[PDB]
């Protein structure tokens, strides 16, 4: 599978972007600079980037920014900067009320969720603890917050009235997601369980504990996410395990770790795409593509640079990560589907591209990793190939020594 | 040190060893109407069999005569016992195997519904 | 009803499985003494130049595995007459229960070994030709009427030279003690890398801890807005508007299925 | 008890169907080839038996063990006997004696609940079918026929007398029987036959069904094409089915233009991909595609098609004079004679198929696919420029 | 929007006082600087006169002092354990002044080796609870710089009734 990066540095992770700008002056005589193509005019952030989505219509894209602050809207269909607004503090999570960018709620670091119009910002209010995450729920049109404490806030649009905060047996919740098929709502609990609520009542459906055989350490539910098929969940944990759920049984159906032991940030179903048994797990430093029936790895995307956020555009084969760089990537996979509308011309390019092709595949273990498991005596075997400070091996021995130790 | 001698200590550690977790194993079946699998009781029994005419061969190798140190009596405990394992009761498990499967997680739900 | 009979077939079948998890332990630990017994001398002059060696310490050890020897043995056999006496391979009650409680000399161990391989053997015949038959019928092969398992024993028990050889091989490369010097004086007839005298069961020894690393792995206040304020914002009021349709589902469906999250004679 | 349940099967059975007629009751009841399948949830014990609805029912009908001397009469002579469809069917599309001797099962129907449907019912119970005939399903726990009226009792009684009553509880069998208890019929296959939709030939294709024939004639109620579609148990030969599977392509490729023009090209590409699953069955390597050689290539095309090939792919020549070659290098590369070396995606596979075979407009594909027309014109030229320089390899 | 003025506060008695200007460029502020643990990325600020400020984005490295030893050694920040103003910066390993921090104990550890010659004896003794954060190989740590301000995360190694206090506290 060809993998294409359109957009983003093509440095060596151990280079600073700041410093492509230094020999951007001094490289300018070299004609790759005049060869290289941007996707979008001005996709940077001056020193990072936080969240990335798309508009449902599909013609305009909204980001965040560390510093300062920043709200960049995009327009696809005129490859420019729509507008910068900056915020009075850094975002953490933002959703798109509206079917265009007119319409917007972002929940930012100082314990405030800001109501963003289309002229500008309309209203602030600010919530009784931080909150770690921001849904909305379009029947009841009710904003839900996530926070650090047991209680879920409640803040109903219709009325401008906050509503009861729904009550949780765990502290802290990192994820809260919405099902549109069944109205379910689940929320990621620190600690290793969600539970599920109805929004029609104020009631827990039921409460999941999640088991990893392979790993005894606490995890945390980083990461929760519904078809729109309304029968299956996937779950992300803080160690690096996915989880895919038919809700309906307790048992998961099929349990994929990523490698890094990094903490899952997101879970994209690409449904849409075509070849609808597809799910995407981003992690701080891979976002890989792979089957929910099979299991098997499909596409693997490794950018140079930490993730932060990653978005698919529907219909379409791209995806849009915010990363801790200066500029954004656009990735582009052909096989999956094809390019939008409006970079029409980009697949007449695609042997000009870059063609970003192991890591994925196999696990990557650290020494210390080694150290526990007893597995100094394999290293320099076969089994073990070293990569970086982390000694690779196969998933299926992973789990055979694991279980052994 | 002789060599016989850590050869000798060899054997203790492993009979003493094996002689314990042999208490155990003893304890916990005479701990255990409930019906067993003929087949897989069967497959307990040959095996069990084999380390005897293994341990067999051990026993008349240890003697300091070795009237009969091929241990051909003990190899043709050993063969028996192996030959059915492998051949004999594979095959036909294999062909059982779905349905064993079905009824062990069948228990397993119950005991999880009951607690 | 029938639950209780599966569910208590279950626990027979799991009680079972522990057990060989248990008896191949058993031959895990005994692996290192066929390893070490296979370098043990082999005739009666190669003994006692071992033991001149160190006659004192020599004796002492041979002292302690006789006896350490003789007491598993004979707690091995009481456990044999015991399995096989519960899971009805051995039909004489009186019998077995007398052979546990009377204390047995090493000759005698012998017969019993040679008597409880004697009904296993009966059992075996039964016992294969019964679930091969329900097998057979199980997959319409008796609809057909691929040999029965149990002439599969007797066929290849009939190829007795063929696996000899297979346990003859030294895969090992073990060295019993003095076995050059026993080479050069002639004791070894049956010589006289293929060595008859070592056992190596390396392949049958690995394939069953394969196999149970297989299992294994399948098993397995109110200022800074702290308290909550329920008073109409007017800023916020009528931000958005409701969708009329509702959720896809129809909302029977989603009761059912929420209640389903995460759990004459008829018959 | 039995008529309720009867009452509820009815339903399941009704409700999939367009339009049932009464008379397949009776074809249920007497026909001694059909048997019935029901799919029943997990049974609490402390419901006291009572019987639980139906999800999934399937009836399925034996058909096969057929002599080799009456298929070659019957050939001859044009007659079709009645029952046994699929082993006919396929005799007259491959006229192989052996297909007809070989025992199969049909599946003449399954139901799902509409409210419960797309929930994996269907195919569950498919699997466990596969199973059962597998006999994977051996006895566990350590006689089912009725007594018919004996003649002396029919002579004894007098119509004026005579006590009609329903047969006695003790004698009747249970009305439903676990699989283990039944020992299943040595079957060789599973046939299906359906009308062919994007939603209904996906389930098969999940369910390891090969298909083997397409009518070619629209169903004039449905105006749907009826597919035959078979699957290969464990433990029984497999090479008839690859050996039709293949045929079959060859068959759907040239057929494409003539009827099946209609047809979108993704169903086209499903329909090719469900059959080359069919070799994916088959690890033997006796029957392979065999790679173009350097003299084939030479009588399929002149020196000045290749030269002609070559300039649109340096995109010196425009679309329309290459017109020449696309149908034949649609044959070839879905001939599979291209080789491992150029592979397409779906999308492109769609857009070649249709223009190759097909014979539709670049701007038709547009519409269809839901793409502009110059991006489909950018991927067919990428899609010969990878054939051309496997040409180039070659020579 | 973030102003310093104290015209928008209420009086001392309470009273709502009313708007008396529009709001000056003189009386401003900035927006927070949330460094966090990663590579290095700084930007400088333009305040008031030609005086320049550096914000401290990602910072992974810091000048530590070991004020017992009267000496400084750049070493690797590993991670915040303990701010005593806010804990959620703790969470999301915000670095600011006054925060707990846990250093590599790599460069001290050969500094005192290469003195004293020992992994003379008197003057290498060094309190217990060091030498054990020693052995585990990080060091506790007070972040003395503010990163906002400076662009640098200088600290120094906690010690005596601070270190008890510290390590009580966590």
């Amino acid at each position: 599978v060809s993998v294409y990066q359109v957009s983003g540095t093509n440095v060596s992770r151990s280079l600073p972007d700041w410093i492509a700008k230094k020999r951007k002056r001094q490289l300018k005589n070299d004609l790759e600079y005049q060869n290289r193509v941007e996707l979008i005019q001005d996709f940077e952030f001056s020193e990072a980037s936080n969240k990335i989505k798309v508009s449902r219509d599909g013609q305009y894209c909204m980001a965040t920014g560390t510093y300062k602050p920043q709200i960049h809207v995009y327009d696809f269909a005129n490859l420019s900067l729509k507008f910068d607004r900056h915020t009075d503090a850094e975002n953490v999570d933002f959703t798109i009320l509206s079917d265009d960018w007119t319409k917007s709620v972002h929940l930012q670091n100082d314990r405030s969720i800001q109501f963003q119009n289309k002229g500008g910002l309309h209203y602030t209010t600010r919530i009784p603890k931080f909150g770690r995450s921001l849904v909305y729920n379009k029947v009841n049109c009710d904003l839900y917050v996530g926070a650090s404490g047991n209680e879920l806030y409640r803040l109903n649009l219709e009325k401008g009235r906050f509503l009861n905060p729904f009550k949780l047996d765990t502290e802290g919740v990192n994820h809260v997601s919405i099902n549109e098929v069944n109205g379910l709502l689940a929320a990621g609990t620190e600690t290793n369980v969600v539970e599920f609520w109805d929004p029609r009542s104020r009631s827990r459906v039921s409460k999941l504990y999640l088991e990893n055989n392979i790993d005894n350490r606490p995890f945390q539910v980083t990461t929760t996410s519904f078809r729109n098929d309304g029968l299956t969940f996937a779950c992300g944990t803080s160690n690096g395990y996915s989880y895919i759920y038919d809700l309906r049984t307790s048992e998961p159906s099929i349990i994929k770790d990523q490698g890094y032991g990094f903490d899952i940030k997101k879970i994209i179903w690409l449904d849409n795409v075509g070849t609808e048994n597809k799910i995407v797990t981003c992690d701080k430093r891979i976002a890989k593509i792979w089957d929910r029936l099979d299991g098997k790895a499909y596409a693997s995307m490794e950018p140079s640079v930490d993730i932060n956020d990653i978005e698919h555009v529907p219909g379409t084969g791209m995806f849009f990560t915010a990363n801790e760089s200066i500029p954004m990537h656009t990735y582009y996979i052909p096989s999956l589907g094809p390019s939008p509308r409006w970079c029409s011309f980009l697949d007449s390019i695609t042997e000009e591209l870059e063609e970003k092709p192991v890591y994925s595949n196999y696990r990557f273990i650290t020494r210390d990793d080694v150290k526990k498991l007893n597995l100094t005596h394999l290293v320099g075997s076969r089994v073990l190939r070293a990569y970086m400070h982390g000694f690779f091996i196969n998933t299926e021995l992973y789990d055979k020594v694991s279980l052994i130790a | 040190m002789s060599e016989l001698n850590a050869l000798l200590k060899d054997i203790n550690g492993s009979l003493t060893a094996t002689s314990e977790s042999l208490e155990r194993l003893s304890g916990i079946y005479s701990n255990s109407p409930a019906e067993k699998v003929s087949l897989l009781s069967l497959k307990n029994g040959s095996m069990l069999g084999y380390i005897n005419s293994l341990l067999m061969l051990i026993g008349n190798r240890l003697d300091d005569e070795c009237k009969d140190p091929s241990a051909m009596d003990a190899r043709e405990r050993s063969i028996q016992h192996r030959v059915v394992l492998e051949r004999g009761v594979k095959p036909l498990e294999k062909k059982l195997a779905y349905q064993l499967d079905k009824l062990t997680r069948a228990y397993v739900k119950m005991e999880k519904e009951y607690k | 009803q029938s639950v209780q009979r599966d569910a208590s077939k279950g626990y027979s079948i799991l009680q079972q499985t522990k057990l060989f998890d248990n008896i191949i332990d058993l031959r895990i630990k005994l692996q290192k003494a066929v390893i070490a017994a296979n370098k043990l001398p082999l005739t009666t002059e190669s003994w006692e130049e071992a033991k001149m060696d160190d006659s004192e310490e020599t004796k002492r050890l041979l002292k302690e595995n006789e006896k350490l020897f003789n007491n598993l043995f004979n707690r091995l056999i009481n456990f044999r007459i015991k399995f096989q006496l519960g899971d009805h391979i051995t039909q004489n009650e009186e019998v077995a229960k007398h052979k546990l409680s009377k204390k047995r000399s090493l000759k005698e161990l012998y017969q019993e070994t040679n008597s409880l391989d004697s009904e296993l053997k009966e059992y075996r015949t039964a016992v294969l030709n019964k679930w091969s038959t329900k097998v057979s019928s199980a997959s319409g092969n008796a609809a057909l009427s691929n040999l029965p398992a149990d002439v599969q024993v007797e066929n290849q028990l009939s190829d007795m030279s063929r696996l000899m050889k297979r346990t003859k091989l030294n895969r090992r490369n073990i060295t019993p003690l003095y076995f050059q010097k026993d080479c050069a004086n002639g004791r070894l007839p049956e010589l006289i890398t293929e060595n008859p005298y070592v056992f190596d069961d390396e392949d049958f020894y690995r394939v069953l801890l394969n196999d149970l690393i297989d299992k294994k792995i399948s098993n397995a206040k109110a200022s800074k807005g702290r308290k909550l304020n329920y008073s109409v914002q007017d800023p916020i009021a009528n931000y958005e508007a409701p969708i009329t349709s509702g959720y896809k589902w129809s909302d029977d469906q989603i009761d059912e299925f929420f209640a389903g999250l995460l759990g004459i004679q008829i018959f | 008890v039995s008529e309720n349940f009867l009452e509820k099967m009815m339903a399941l059975y009704v409700s999939s169907h367009y339009k049932n007629s009464p008379n397949d009751l009776q074809l249920m009841s007497d026909a001694p080839a059909h048997k019935l399948f029901v799919l029943l949830p997990p049974i609490d014990p402390k419901d006291g038996g009572r019987i639980p609805d139906p999800l999934c029912v399937i009836q399925i009908a034996l058909e096969g063990e057929i002599s080799k001397e009456s298929v070659r009469n019957s050939l001859s002579r044009g007659q079709r006997a009645g029952g046994d469809l699929i082993p006919w069917l396929i005799s007259q599309q491959f006229q192989d004696e052996e297909f007809a001797s070989l025992s199969g099962a049909r599946i003449v129907r399954i139901a799902t609940n509409p409210e419960y449907a797309s929930m994996g019912y269907g195919s569950r119970a498919i699997e466990l079918l596969r199973d059962y005939f597998e006999g994977k399903f051996t006895d566990m726990s350590e006689d089912y026929s009725i007594k018919r009226v004996s003649d002396k009792e029919l002579a004894k009684t007098n119509l004026l007398k005579d006590d009609v009553k329903l047969r006695d509880a003790k004698t009747l069998p249970p009305l439903l029987l676990k699989l283990s208890e039944q020992p299943p019929h040595y079957l060789h296959y599973l046939g299906v036959s359906y009308g062919l939709t994007q939603s209904l030939h996906k389930f098969w294709k999940n369910n390891s069904f090969v298909p083997v024939y397409l009518r070619q004639t629209a169903n004039d109620l449905t105006g749907e094409h009826t597919c035959v579609m078979l699957n290969v148990l464990e433990g029984r030969e497999s090479n008839w089915l690859v050996e039709f599977a293949k045929d079959f392509r060859k068959r759907f490729l040239s057929l494409l233009s003539y009827d099946f023009h209609k047809f979108t090209a993704v169903q086209a590409l499903s329909v090719i991909e469900s059959s080359k699953k069919a070799q994916d069955l088959s690890d033997d390597e006796k029957h392979d595609n065999k790679e173009l050689t350097r003299t084939h290539l030479d009588d399929i095309f002149s020196p000045f098609d290749l030269k002609r090939l070559d300039s649109y792919s340096n995109n010196l020549l425009d679309y329309h004079v290459i017109g020449d070659m696309i149908p034949m290098l649609a044959l070839l590369y879905f001939g599979d004679k291209m080789g491992d070396s150029v592979k397409l995606s779906s999308v492109q596979s769609a857009i070649l198929l249709a223009i190759g075979l097909q014979r539709k407009n670049i701007d038709t594909i547009a519409k269809e696919l839901n793409l502009p027309s110059n991006q489909t014109i950018a991927m067919f030229a990428k899609i010969m420029r990878k054939m051309s320089q496997y040409f180039r390899q070659l020579l | 929007g973030i102003s310093r003025d104290s015209r928008h506060k209420r009086s001392a008695t309470g009273a709502k006082r009313a708007q008396f200007r529009k709001k000056r460029k003189f009386e401003l502020g900035r927006q927070p600087a949330n460094t966090k643990i990663g590579a290095k990325r700084i930007h400088s600020v333009r305040t008031r006169g030609g005086n320049k400020k550096y914000r401290a984005l990602r910072i992974e490295t810091g000048n530590f002092s070991w004020a017992s030893e009267g000496i400084s050694k750049k070493t690797r920040i590993a991670g915040v354990v303990y701010h005593p103003s806010n804990n959620e910066l703790v969470r999301t390993n915000t670095l600011t002044k006054a925060a707990i921090v846990q250093i590599d104990a790599t460069p001290f550890r050969q500094w005192f080796e290469a003195h004293y010659g020992q992994t003379r004896a008197a003057s290498a003794k060094i309190e217990s609870s060091v030498e054990s954060q020693f052995s585990a190989g990080r060091l506790y740590a007070c972040i003395s710089s503010r990163p906002g301000q400076s662009g640098r995360c200088d600290g120094y190694i906690l010690e005596g009734e601070e270190l008890a206090f510290y390590l009580r506290r966590l």
